[PDB]
RNA sequence: GACGGUGUUCUACGGAGCAAGGAGGGGAUGGAAGAGAACAGGUCCGUUAUGCCCUGAGAUGAGGCGGGCUGCACGCGCACUACGAUAGAUGGCGCUUCUGCCUGCUGUGAGGGAUGAAGCUGUGUAAGGGGCUUCUGAACGUGGAAUUCCUAGUAAUAGCGGC
């Protein structure tokens, strides 16, 4: 093995507060943050330009500091603006993507907004019931 | 009445072993180079037990030594390859 | 010009091969030459009648067979039958007919349904049950 | 035509591809990099440059039937969707990549119109250039 | 399975009593004499009133 | 113009050594592939007219996630006995039949009194009982070294065909009759 | 020209108008005493026997076989004896 | 080891039907002998035995 | 016009096994059908089928609008999808055919796909019920005593029609 694999490999990569695994490919590896797929993931990865083929482990500082600001606003590397799982907000109106911790605080919002205007979906939501169609009388126990 | 037998009594996924390399290193792969052009048979998975390396990375290293060294494709599948020796 | 054509079956699969005289062997299923042929099961099923008659009893015959229906085994065994009944109506108008009586006895030792068709048949499904023979399960409590 | 039959189906669409690429008169879609091929598929495709294979794999089979449609086109290059706790069904691509394609023939003047003979003698002859190639 | 009714039985001793002396050894020859004699419908009826004295014959 | 099993290997020379078994292992139906629709096989005497290829192959499409794939089960063995042919020099189609031999037991125990009689007797075995158990041993050793293991189907048969040709003491067919004949001769 | 055709629900009463009617157009204009024969056409439906949910569930099904011949001959005025039969649906255009 | 060849079938005595009772005739030295087999067994055919002892009845 | 008819091995002359020849072989296959009795079996919610009782204008009759039959600590019966390399992903070949075949990646929680979020859409008088796109990603490591269906073009696998 001349060239095809590397001679040696960092096993821990950080980024964005999440220990990537260092001897992965790289598109798979930015699965382990939360909010990134495998299908957005390998989008930022192409428009960028690294090496679809190359693992995580062995990457200089010049990319993994080039692929952790795409990850802030993908609508900068210029993805569509329907591949972003927060479009168009309730509250100003501006599409973004969440990523990691501010995901579990969007959710938290939502739940406290609804019970000061007493909603329904806000109060089986938060003791843990079945809020689209289904019927609990034999499953979900 | 009471589900009470119906628990499973069972144990805690039975111990891993550690992951396997993903890197090669020269001094190895002269040692693969040592014994594996007199042999009959060799495949992708008597490379990566003895040497404890990710079965991907196992062919590479394979067909590298295939185009100069003495081992030499005798038929492949998308499920096996097999490399003959040129003793 | 000396042709003759025949018609084999297997399950609901139909075949017919068009049997002309050149000079040259040959064999072209669906159009495509007996080279380029990509399903083995076809090729190891053809060309064991070519060993069970010998080649030299066919050295100039080009054949043309089709088959546009069915399933996949089904149709093999289809082709398969309309090529070797193929090779004794030809034996029989233009040729040594004493010729057609003694390969005609070393194709019917080989296998019987090479020259006659199977006549297994499926069978119709009863209420009450998946199938024709199965029941649903039965719960006795 | 006649003689598309003799080569290997899978050399032909080698033979045109490399020779697509080499005109700089073809143009993707808005975006080929992004998109997967299909509504019954998760991930996109693992080559980088389907859009040539897949153009190649039109230009065959519009020399065998003689004419096709925008909706044989989908039906042709289906899946099978995972449905989760159902059994799975079978759905065809998107119909944009399919009209995309017969349009890019057209400018480059390929195919005329004719409903019953998609094919000019710039393109008979294009064709057959690449048969006496493969044999 | 392969039993004779009594209605096909009971018809082929009343053949082999009266024209008995039509009737020889050869399943051939005992069908076309029953499609003579006898006036019946079923073509599976005749096939068994032929097939039982045929059996009879030899005995 | 001779028929061999894959276009490589021949019929005769595949001396089968015994003379009980003789008579019930089919290598006389030959063909360039295990695969023969017929009715011929239909019937009490019609398990003596399935070629000795073909039942081997059958028993390894189970497990209903498995149910009907014979075409892939036919496309493993090619690989099988090239394995074998490149590693041991002889014919793999002849080290098949010495498996089945060497595998197949001959005395085991039954039941004859009534829950205070209970008494393991012991008995011998038909020929053609004797072949339905030794294919059953050879096809379970393969399913289980396959699981959730990182080897290929293929390789796990022919380390399994190699090591039952010659009574090696690492095949899971003959240290399970091993058993079966060593308890069926204490019951006497 | 005319075209005589036939059909009917049962067979044993369409064969008979398809030779009655063999004899008495014999000797007149027209010739080739037959009857073409096409194959029969089917309906059918499936359902419970049971007329509540006791039980076990038993299914049935019906069908409605019609069958039909065809004549064709033409001839110049040569009838109201095909009129007078109860069951088969004779139609003349 | 030894064989010999089942020349009569006595009949089918098992718990369950399961063993058959037969008559087999050793070669190596002519010998009627009884004993039970488990398998689906015919006329004419030969059997193996590591002993020839027992007769069962 | 296929009859255990022909040969063969046994028979109580009732019939049974195994062979050949044959498009078809042992009730030719699968269904449909099915005397006379019984049960206090089910149905008055199927019927302008029906005895008796009950109800009668603020009607136990006829319409119109909203709600419910889909509520959820828990026990049970039938199913669908899984626990992976005999595999998953992506491409090519077959077309008015098919539920298959070949295949660069994955060497193991890239197996599994529940639950929930944001945005786009179809039917309809009325829908966070129905579809699609990005994200979230459970339990599950082949299952205790018991227990169901099955003898050949069938069991089991993968599907398409109709109601």
């Amino acid at each position: 093995n001349y060239t095809y694999d590397p001679a040696e490999v960092q096993y821990i990569v950080r980024i964005h507060n999440t220990n990537i695994d260092g001897t992965k490919r790289i598109p798979f590896a930015l699965t382990k943050i939360r909010g990134i797929g495998i299908r957005i993931a390998t989008a930022i990865c192409k428009r960028l330009g690294i090496d679809l083929r190359k693992r995580a482990g062995e990457m200089g500082e010049d990319e993994m500091k080039r692929i952790s600001d795409a990850i802030l606003d993908p609508a900068s590397v210029g993805i569509p603006e329907s591949y972003m799982n927060h479009q168009r907000d309730i509250i100003d109106g501006t599409t973004s993507h969440l990523i990691g911790t501010r995901l579990d605080a969007d959710l938290r919002m939502m739940i406290e907004r609804g019970k000061k205007n007493k909603r329904i979906r806000a109060y089986r939501l938060d003791v843990g019931l079945k809020v689209r169609g289904q019927r609990t009388k034999s499953n979900g126990r | 009445g009471t589900r009470k037998d119906k628990k499973k009594w069972g144990d805690g996924r039975k111990k891993e072993e550690v992951r396997r390399a993903v890197t090669v290193s020269e001094e190895l792969l002269a040692k693969v180079r040592k014994d594996v052009g007199r042999a009959s048979v060799v495949t992708r998975y008597m490379i990566g037990s003895r040497y404890n390396l990710n079965l991907g990375v196992a062919e590479n290293v394979l067909r590298h030594l295939s185009n100069e060294g003495v081992v030499q494709q005798v038929l492949g599948n998308r499920r096996m390859t097999i490399y003959a020796g040129c003793r | 010009v000396k042709s003759v054509t025949t018609q084999g079956k297997k399950k609901r699969a139909v075949a017919t091969c068009v049997c002309t005289q050149t000079g040259e062997f040959s064999i072209r299923i669906n159009k495509v030459p007996f080279k380029l042929i990509t399903n083995t099961l076809m090729i190891a099923k053809l060309k064991e009648i070519i060993c069970i008659v010998e080649q030299a009893n066919i050295k100039d015959l080009s054949f043309d067979i089709t088959c546009k229906i069915g399933g996949d085994v089904s149709r093999v065994y289809a082709v398969r039958m309309a090529f070797a009944k193929a090779i004794l109506a030809f034996y029989g108008t233009y040729f040594d007919e004493w010729k057609k009586q003694e390969i005609q006895k070393r194709l019917l030792d080989f296998d019987r349904f090479s020259l006659v068709a199977d006549s297994r048949k499926r069978e119709p499904k009863k209420f009450g049950g998946p199938g024709a023979r199965a029941r649903y399960q039965k719960s006795y409590r | 035509i006649e003689g598309i039959y003799e080569v290997m189906p899978e050399k032909f669409n080698e033979a045109l591809k490399s020779y697509l690429k080499s005109t700089n008169e073809v143009v993707p879609l808005q975006d080929h990099d992004i998109m997967k091929t299909g509504e019954g598929r998760e991930q996109a495709p693992i080559e980088e440059d389907w859009y040539f294979t897949r153009m190649a794999s039109i230009v065959r089979q519009i020399s065998i039937k003689g004419a096709v449609t925008s909706e044989f086109l989908a039906k042709r290059y289906g899946s099978l969707k995972n449905r989760g706790c159902r059994p799975s069904k079978y759905v065809g691509a998107y119909p944009e990549i399919g009209e995309s394609v017969l349009e890019n023939l057209k400018n480059m003047g390929w195919i005329n119109e004719h409903p019953k003979d998609m094919l000019t003698e710039k393109g008979k002859t294009i064709v057959r250039e690449i048969i006496e190639k493969v044999r | 399975g392969c039993v004779r009714n009594k209605i096909v039985k009971r018809a082929a001793r009343t053949i082999a009593e009266k024209y008995f002396q039509r009737l020889d050894s050869t399943f051939d020859h005992n069908l076309l004499v029953v499609q003579d004699v006898a006036v019946v419908q079923s073509k599976k009826l005749k096939n068994e009133i032929a097939g039982y004295l045929t059996s009879l014959y030899k005995k | 113009a001779e028929i061999n099993l894959f276009e490589k290997y021949s019929y005769e020379e595949v001396k089968v050594n015994n003379v009980s078994l003789r008579p019930y292992i089919n290598l006389s139906r030959r063909g360039i592939v295990p695969h023969a629709a017929t009715t011929i096989t239909k019937g009490t005497t019609g398990k003596a007219r399935i070629p000795i290829a073909e039942r081997f192959v059958c028993s390894l499409m189970r497990h209903g996630r498995n149910s009907g794939k014979k075409r892939l089960a036919i496309n493993i063995f090619e690989d099988a006995c090239f394995i074998i042919h490149s590693m041991t020099k002889k014919n793999p189609l002849q080290v098949l039949v010495d498996a089945i031999v060497n595998s197949g037991p001959r005395e085991d125990t039954a039941r004859i009194g009534r829950a205070g009689s209970m008494r393991r007797t012991s008995v011998d075995v038909s020929p053609l009982k004797r072949i339905s158990i030794a294919i059953s041993n050879l096809s379970a050793g393969i399913r289980n070294a396959s699981f959730r293991n990182r080897i290929t189907l293929a390789e796990a048969i022919a380390n399994e065909l190699i090591a039952a040709s010659t009574n090696s003491q690492n095949s899971y067919a003959v240290n399970k009759k091993k058993e079966i004949e060593r308890i069926a001769q204490s019951n006497r | 020209k005319v075209c005589i055709d036939m059909a009917s629900l049962e067979e044993k009463q369409i064969n008979k108008v398809c030779r009655e009617f063999y004899e008495y157009g014999k000797t007149f204009i027209d010739d080739l005493q037959r009857e073409t024969v096409l194959p029969k056409k089917v309906e059918s439906i499936t359902t419970l026997r049971n007329p509540s949910g006791q039980g076990t569930k038993k299914w049935s099904r019906y069908k409605m076989i019609v069958h039909l011949r065809n004549f064709y001959l033409e001839a110049t005025h040569q009838v109201q004896f095909l009129r007078n039969f109860p069951h088969v649906e004779i139609n003349l255009s | 080891e030894f064989f010999g060849e089942v020349t009569h079938v006595l009949g089918r005595t098992g718990g369950s039907g399961l063993l058959t009772q037969v008559k087999m005739e050793l070669m190596h030295n002519k010998r009627t002998i009884q004993r039970a087999v488990k398998g689906p067994v015919a006329v004419g055919d030969i059997i193996e035995i590591l002993e020839c002892e027992r007769e069962h009845r």
